[PDB]
């Protein structure tokens, strides 16, 4: 009976994150000459890529339009960047682990 | 599975911790407590 | 005049870098790095005493330190404290 | 009392162009009645934000107002820490249009939060998780570390608070050149995690990787706390 | 000593906002060279199969630097 309040909370985080991207983070990028929804989707995709721990996410997945995002994650110290190719993969640190 | 409710609880946790870090390090000035 | 730079200061500017690799310096090597810390500082003190905006990091690519300015930020991230990182970011 | 609002509401209207001796009157009037009636938490919210956004007060006199008139008449509001929090940090590429507040004023705000820690309000546990990670993130600002580390420590109560990802954040920052004091402040936080969760191999070996002289750690464990400020504060809290 | 500390150290033996930042850039340049040199040194100390960087490796690598670069 305790499950549909957390799935309730789960959408109210997704759209909170979304509303914050569309609302603040992506407008303060102001690239693509004015493509706020053409870019929000770029960025929204990237965050669900990060949140779902897509291992295929690499540095090249950042347009030169979205590369500040990458730099922002880097500054906050909340991603790990590791290279056999000379390419570099990006995953979120683990917030759930307890050991 | 009642163990995949323990998975939305874990992505519930990362979105939360993710926003805090975006907000702080992007100079956001409306940091609060969202439900 | 304090031209020879402190050993303990070196052992701090780099102790993460050493641990993060294989590097095991005895105290004897530590002195050696000190006297070399001079001729390495000696080098670039005549390299370009001209302080330029644009070629500052262009000078640095020429030295074989980096390839572009993205690499310089990856250096800022690992050598500067948080708030200077946000600064330098806008400088580039 | 109600007087401390024409005071505060006036400073709000001050700017460039105000007769500077008119100003010094209102400030002394603030210094005076704040020590007497103490400050009502909503007033305290309005005060701290003008202190962080206006240009028309010397910064070292701002510090003075925090050191000599930030005297709450009870428990702190949560909307007050948010107001402080929303004014801490560095100007970033997404936030260059932002009014940013002198770092010295920032750290002094934090030092002040240390003095009134016992007046923090009760957090729901979800709220406590959030607050615990904000201060850890903020802890990384090199010029807030001295006074943040007590807050990140004192909030460490249950072993739920201490998790691996908080550890590297700490360990990264201790080992990180371009920070001077961070190894001291970091071991401290760690020892409090040790002192809290018990064994945990990760923590104990991190502390080893950070060698501190055992005497910076004794200069870091003891804080001077300005007895004159808590004096006046006890008096205020006694009265009503 | 931290990196900003190292910045003013460097410039005092030689010599406004945009010029502050370059001072920092410069301090990262010193540590960047310096660690290139220690990494060069480690490899030729591991070439010879050794546990530990010995001093000659250091002056090898340091001149191996100033020659090529």
């Amino acid at each position: 009976a305790h499950i549909r309040t957390r799935k309730a909370r789960n959408k109210e985080l997704w759209d909170s994150l979304a509303d914050f991207l569309k609302g603040y983070l992506v407008p303060n990028l102001d690239d693509n000459d004015e493509s706020i929804d053409s870019l929000t989707n770029e960025v929204m995709l990237l965050m669900k890529r990060l949140i779902e721990h897509d291992l295929n996410l690499t540095l090249n997945d950042f347009s030169s339009k979205t590369i500040p995002i990458y730099r922002l994650l880097l500054r906050a110290n909340i991603i790990t960047v590791i290279e056999n190719p000379g390419t570099k993969y990006i995953k979120l640190i683990d917030f759930n682990e307890t050991s | 599975t009642a163990g995949k409710q323990v998975e939305v609880e874990k992505e519930n946790e990362t979105i939360q911790e993710l926003m805090i870090a975006l907000q702080i390090h992007s100079g956001y000035t409306n940091i609060s407590y969202t439900i | 005049s304090i031209k020879p730079l402190q050993i303990m200061d070196l052992k701090h500017l780099t102790r993460q870098f050493l641990n993060e690799n294989r590097i095991i310096l005895p105290k004897q090597t530590w002195s050696t790095i000190q006297e070399e810390s001079l001729n390495i500082m000696d080098f670039l003190k005549q390299k370009i005493g001209t302080l330029q905006k644009q070629e500052l990091v262009d000078s640095f690519i020429d030295m074989g330190i980096i390839n572009n300015v993205d690499d310089m930020f990856e250096l800022a991230h690992e050598l500067l404290p948080l708030e200077l990182q946000s600064r330098i970011e806008s400088y580039l | 009392s109600l007087i401390l609002d024409d005071i505060i509401l006036s400073l709000t209207n001050a700017n460039e162009r105000t007769p500077p001796q008119a100003l010094k009157t209102t400030l002394s009037l603030l210094y005076e009645k704040s020590k007497q009636y103490g400050l009502s938490s909503p007033q305290l919210q309005a005060l701290v934000r003008l202190l962080c956004e206006t240009s028309i007060i010397d910064t070292v006199t701002k510090v003075y107002i925090v050191e000599n008139c930030f005297l709450p008449d009870g428990y702190l509001t949560k909307e007050l820490l948010l107001e402080i929090i929303n004014h801490l940090g560095t100007p970033t590429v997404f936030s260059r249009y932002r009014i940013q507040t002198p770092p010295v004023l920032q750290s002094a705000l934090c030092k002040w939060l240390v003095h009134v820690y016992f007046l923090f309000p009760v957090h729901s546990e979800r709220e406590h998780n959030i607050s615990s990670s904000i201060w850890l993130h903020l802890w990384q600002f090199s010029f807030l570390q001295k006074w943040i580390t007590p807050l990140v420590i004192w909030q460490a109560t249950t072993p739920v608070d201490v998790k691996p990802w908080k550890l590297s954040i700490i360990k990264r920052c201790a080992m990180h050149p371009g920070y001077r004091d961070a190894p001291g402040s970091a071991t401290l936080i760690l020892q409090r995690f040790q002192c809290l969760v018990g064994a945990s191999s990760q923590i104990t070996e991190s502390i080893i990787t950070i060698n501190c002289n055992r005497k910076t750690l004794k200069s870091h464990r003891n804080l001077k706390l300005d007895a004159h400020f808590l004096s006046i504060l006890k008096r205020i809290l006694s009265r009503a | 000593m931290d990196t900003e500390a190292l910045a003013n150290y460097l410039l005092r033996q030689l010599s406004s906002s945009q010029e502050y930042n370059k001072k920092l850039l410069l301090a990262c340049g010193f540590q960047a060279i310096l660690r290139k040199i220690l990494l060069d040194a480690r490899t030729r100390a591991t070439a010879e199969g050794l546990r530990e960087v010995y001093p000659y490796h250091i002056e090898a690598a340091t001149q191996a630097f100033l020659d090529s670069q």
